[PDB]
RNA sequence: ACGAGACUCUGGCAUGCUAACUAGUUACGCGACCCCGGUCGGCGUAACUUCUUAGAGGGACAAGUGGCGUUCAGCCACCCGAGAUUGAGCAAUAACAGGUCUGUGAUGCCCUUAGAUGUCCGGGGCUGCACGCGCGCUACACUGACUGGCUCAGCGUGUGCCUACCCUACGCCGGCAGGCGCGGGUAACCCGUUGAACCCCAUUCGUGAUGGGGAUCGGGGAUUGCAAUUAUUC
């Protein structure tokens, strides 16, 4: 009997969620706790299935994109190893944790969908479901992340992480959180 | 006791390359200075001294499966051709760099000619790839 | 005495891992080679996890023997995972009160399912009129 | 969906009109007992008629039936 | 609105040489890409002088890995 | 047989010869 | 008196007919016989457009035809298999008597 | 249990026209049309020209 | 060993073309044309040299062992089927041929086609394809 | 010499080395499993080799 | 009554049944090596089907539970379960001026038929370029390239009728492409335990149209074939 899973070397307990709308569709917390970000599978047979998945291995699953990145998954697993390791370095405690925050304040808590017929850009400002928003941070930040190790010096590893550190409070320099306020001024805009 | 198997083969082919480096007794032809080891390959090798791993490689593949001649380790040695333009294709390795790797083991005293088209191991080749393991699990432990 | 032995096969997509779990000491190794160097390294504790899961006063009274033959190597990594779990709890079944077997599969589905049932997910057949199983070409019009 | 067809429901119906005290509510067995007593040229057919055939009772032990 | 050419230098300055000696260990992540970010470096250079501060006995390392290094700052206890 | 073809060269000819 | 008999035939149905009749024959000779050894059966399969013509939506047709053989092992002489497997052959079965 | 004639070709006229003689019960899909109707087309040779047969 | 020395090239002014001092020993000398990434190993494996070493800390001994090596390389010891220019039309001789020198062996051998009037000669003439190729839907860099 | 001119093409090979068994066209023949027909013609008599269609 | 469904093939499982020295496993003995045990596709033989091969059967039916609905047909969620919507095959009446006379000794009419619009031989062309279009292959990089090492599969095909031309292990020479004797296979028997690639590990490279990209072009060397120029291919 285990009394703590570690990811090789990173607890899995002792983590807390600011946002009760999230505390369900986020799996950290002791039922989806692995020693890996790599599951089985079967995960995408049902509508809500997905939900159960742990969410470094959500994130290991859309680091991969662009053609010629696709099916490499022990290759994401190391990347987000050595990511863990930077969150770990430059802060001193969990990197669950900045996981944790950085979704939840990089998800948009409203949108604008199309209304009408065409000719004129009419939208309507409508609510968010909750697995939308995670299911939108971990794309915004994997998408600012291959944004980031593009055409630059700078690691995949680094370039993974420290927009973690930048999203886990907001600091007006990282991608997600500068899509996120467009997303919400745009909503606002047309309300 | 400890064997080949109980100890991971990326330090293993190091130190066994070391150790008939050191041993001085592998008679090594003279075109190694300027030769592709695949008709597949862009440049040289970049190792100064590729022919000792290489060597080292080749016993401990004999050992673990012996009876393969120069045709079959034609099939290890090989991968990946890039063609530019064209889509890429399997290709094979150079024969005679294989065949001379094997007439150098014969020569020094670790490898026999098997009967039925192939070549196996001495036993005193079998004392020295457990001898090296023992060393190298002993410096890992 | 007599022999206790069992032989437990384990399939993810092709790959079989039939594990011979019989009465000696407690060490564990699959194609000759111990569960700690088997590449590739990224799935080390994927294919520790039977054995940390479960604790080593459970492996220490047997040995297994695995033989290997299919797959890929993801593949054959999920079959050794769930081959060995399988044949410890066969072993359990066969020769030792079934409340051990009752705790060590309890536990071992809680974790996950796929410990002691395989996957029925194989590739289907790929039809004409496209590069793939689904994918069709590409349709130009005027 | 799972709709039955004319061919299955008439077989059902016509063989609980036929036979009625060799039945029951257990599925197997009066899969048996269809499989004995009539000819049906699959397995399939088989255990369909046999599931409407337990339907059929389910329905016929609470109430009359109009069928 | 600038493209910002990079002109790296391939070998070390009277005075870079002595300030990283005396500014990097007090850094918090150290890796071969950021100190060629800060220091104007090719990408080899920054590598060769990590392993050499490793050798001085200077530098912590944490991870070995064949695409990523990272380097730490030794403790202060 | 010396030139001896082989199982399915069989079937492939016992079709020719009875189309 | 190590023979080995194959039996190859289009047909399944009829080949164990007669892979059974050949069995209990050898069992009512009183005769140590061994059982049925089944190949792995080979598949040839021809894949060619349907149209005589290069008009059309590229549609094409799979044509198939399995080959099923079985090995049988005596322990009597040519004459004794001679007169149990001269009688009753099935159309669709082939059989070639070798010794060794 | 029933069975069908098609003639096609031209019929008395310069068009190709089809006669169809369908009475009885008759299949159409699946595998049992392969051992329960017999197929056998035929060409028949007229002084004006052509003639196709489907009997099953 | 690793930090600057003096005396230090910058721009290498070696047989009339300019070779960048801060690229590798092995690869700053394919700027040189004849030579490219695989004969610049061969001649820098005859000459003991080491390859970890930039190209312009390098002094003039073994610049000079080294253009040697590359000048003259039959008789230094190397294979005759690795030069560029084997069984020459003219002569026969074996050479691996300088910058300038395949610039003018390569207008002589335009030349040479030219007068002898052959098909390769004639394409070479008006510009086209000579390798027999299909150019009919593909080729449009030729003018407009 | 026309009776060493008319056939002094060889034709150990090429395309007209080969001919179809049952209309000597030399165009779409199969040679998998020494048939050597075109492709209608093998649809047309594909029934009474024993070639059957169920995939 | 047809069509759909019903039906056929394949995939998912059965530690139960029938049988395998052309597939193997486990035991026992003899071998080689390390330090009392471990390894070996090294050799041989006492049972057996765990893997594999392919036959007969079994299994899944909206079968059970809780809700919804003329308590109608049926739907949803869930426990136990290898599966609670696998994929293909066949595919109705009626027609389209759909394509094929260049698949046919399948074909009506029309034309030609010796100076042949038939046949055969030698050479050329179908490849020719101001330009446009469609299906595709390669890349624009450092989630990458180069050099070594590590380790993992399945559909398959194979000595041919007038058909000469098959798949290759082993030993030798040579940078490689490549060259004769040397032995196996009419095939779970031999190529072959098909040491496949992408992956994985360790150096080298560092944002520069660079070690990305390999188009264009010069010279040389090989096999096929009677013959390669308007490079067949390497």
């Amino acid at each position: 009997t285990p009394d703590i899973k570690l990811f090789g070397k990173w607890s899995t307990d002792d983590v807390q969620i600011n946002d009760i709308s999230l505390q369900d569709y986020i799996a950290v917390k002791e039922k989806y706790a692995k020693y890996l970000p790599h599951s089985a599978g079967r995960y995408a047979a049902k509508r809500f299935r997905k939900a159960q998945c742990p969410i470094v291995e959500r994130l290991t699953n859309s680091m991969m994109m662009h053609g010629r990145n696709n099916g490499k998954k022990l290759m994401t697993v190391r990347i987000v190893k050595h990511a863990f390791e930077i969150i770990h370095l430059l802060t001193g405690e969990n990197p669950l944790q900045v996981l944790v925050n950085a979704i939840i304040n990089s998800g948009p808590r409203e949108d604008s969908t199309r209304i009408g017929r065409a000719g004129t850009v009419r939208r309507q400002a409508v609510d968010v479901s909750p697995l939308r928003r995670v299911n939108q941070a971990i794309w915004l930040l994997c998408t600012g992340a291959r944004e980031a190790a593009f055409r630059n010096i700078k690691t995949i590893a680094e370039c993974l992480a420290d927009e973690l550190i930048n999203a886990a409070k907001g600091s007006s320099n990282s991608y997600a959180i500068k899509k996120k306020d467009e997303l919400e001024r745009v909503a606002k805009s047309n309300r | 006791g400890v064997t080949v198997k109980d100890v991971n083969q990326q330090e293993f082919v190091r130190a066994l390359a070391a150790f008939l480096k050191k041993s001085g007794k592998l008679k090594v032809p003279e075109w190694v200075d300027t030769v592709k080891l695949a008709k597949h390959k862009e440049l040289a090798p970049y190792d100064e001294n590729w022919f000792y791993t290489r060597a080292a490689s080749t016993a401990r593949h004999l050992y673990l499966r012996g009876g393969a001649g120069v045709g079959s380790m034609t099939k290890i040695y090989g991968g990946r051709q890039r063609n530019g333009v064209m889509p890429s294709h399997f290709s094979r390795g150079s024969k005679s760099v294989a065949r001379r790797v094997l007439q150098a083991l014969e020569g020094l005293k670790m490898v026999e000619k098997d009967q039925d088209w192939g070549r196996k191991l001495t036993p005193q080749g079998q004392r020295d790839l457990d001898r090296i393991a023992g060393q190298v699990a002993a410096a890992k432990k | 005495g007599p022999l206790q032995s069992v032989q437990v096969f384990g399939r993810k997509k092709t790959a079989t891992a039939v594990a011979h779990c019989k009465r000696g000491n407690g060490l564990i190794k699959v194609n000759g080679r111990p569960l700690e160097m088997i590449e590739p390294r990224t799935l080390q504790y994927k294919l520790l996890e039977p054995v940390l899961l479960l604790g080593k006063e459970r492996f220490a009274g047997v040995d297994i023997r695995v033989r290997v033959k299919g797959g890929g190597h993801v593949a054959q990594i999920y079959a050794i995972r769930q081959s060995i779990s399988k044949a410890l709890v066969a072993y359990y079944q066969k020769y030792v009160d079934e409340a051990s077997k009752k705790e060590i599969k309890d536990i071992l589905i809680q974790y996950d399912r796929t410990l002691l049932v395989a996957d029925p997910r194989r590739c289907e057949s790929k039809k004409f009129g496209g590069p793939g199983a689904r994918a069709r070409y590409q349709k130009s019009y005027r | 969906g799972r709709v039955r067809t004319k061919t299955v429901k008439k077989a059902a119906r016509v063989i609980i009109e036929k036979y009625y005290t060799r039945l029951g509510n257990d599925f197997h067995t009066n899969k048996r007992v269809c499989e004995e007593i009539a000819i049906i040229p699959s397995k399939k057919l088989r255990n369909k008629i046999a599931g409407y055939v337990t339907h059929l009772m389910k329905r016929i032990q609470r109430g009359p039936v109009r069928g | 609105k600038v493209r910002d050419k990079l002109n790296n230098l391939v070998l070390f300055d009277k005075a870079t040489y002595d300030k990283l000696c005396k500014e990097v260990p007090n850094y918090k992540l150290i890796t071969p890409a950021v100190v060629s970010e800060r220091l104007k470096i090719r990408g080899s250079l920054a590598r060769a002088a990590l392993q050499e501060l490793l050798s001085k006995g200077l530098i912590k390392l944490v991870s070995k890995h064949r695409a990523q290094v990272i380097y730490t700052r030794n403790t202060k206890g | 047989m010396a030139v001896q073809i082989s199982k399915k060269r069989k079937f492939v000819a016992d079709g020719i010869f009875k189309a | 008196h190590r023979i080995r008999i194959t039996l190859t035939s289009r047909n399944v149905k009829s080949l164990e007919k007669v892979c059974a009749d050949l069995i209990r024959g050898a069992k009512e000779k009183n005769l140590k016989v061994k059982g049925p050894v089944r190949m792995p059966t080979k598949t040839l399969r021809i894949t060619t457009r349907k149209t005589p013509c290069g008009e059309g939506s590229k549609t094409w047709d799979r044509f198939q035809m399995r080959i099923h053989k079985r090995l049988i092992d005596l322990h009597s002489p040519s004459e004794i298999v001679k007169q149990i497997t001269s009688i009753s052959i099935e159309p669709g079965v082939e059989v070639e008597v070798t010794i060794a | 249990k029933g069975c069908e004639v098609v003639v096609s070709g031209k019929l008395r006229g310069q068009r190709a026209k089809s006669m169809k003689f369908v009475d009885g019960l008759m299949i159409h899909s699946g595998d049992p049309v392969n051992y329960y109707v017999d197929t056998a087309v035929r060409h028949v040779l007229l002084r004006q020209g052509v003639l196709g047969i489907k009997v099953k | 060993s690793l930090v600057i020395p003096e005396k230090f090239q910058h721009i290498l002014r070696v047989l009339n073309t300019n070779i960048d001092g801060r690229r590798k020993i092995a690869f700053a000398i394919t700027a040189i044309k004849g030579v490219g990434r695989r004969y610049a190993h061969v001649v820098l494996r005859k000459a003991d040299i080491d390859l970890t070493k930039r190209a312009g800390e390098l002094t003039e001994d073994e610049v000079e062992r080294v253009i040697t090596i590359m000048q003259n390389p039959r008789q230094y010891k190397i294979p005759d089927w690795f030069l560029n220019r084997q069984k020459d039309v003219k002569d026969g001789k074996y050479s691996q041929v300088l910058a300038n020198g395949l610039d003018n062996k390569l207008r002589e051998d335009l030349e040479r086609l030219k007068k002898i009037r052959a098909h390769r000669g004639l394409r070479h003439f008006w510009g086209l394809r000579v390798r027999g190729q299909h150019t009919k839907t593909t080729g449009r860099r030729g003018r407009t | 010499g026309h009776q060493q001119l008319y056939w002094s093409h060889p034709r150990k090979f090429g395309q007209g080395s080969r001919s179809c068994r049952v209309c000597s066209n030399r165009h779409g023949l199969i040679r998998k499993y020494g048939l050597n027909m075109c492709r209608q013609c093998f649809r047309q008599y594909a029934k009474d080799i024993g070639f059957i269609k169920l995939d």
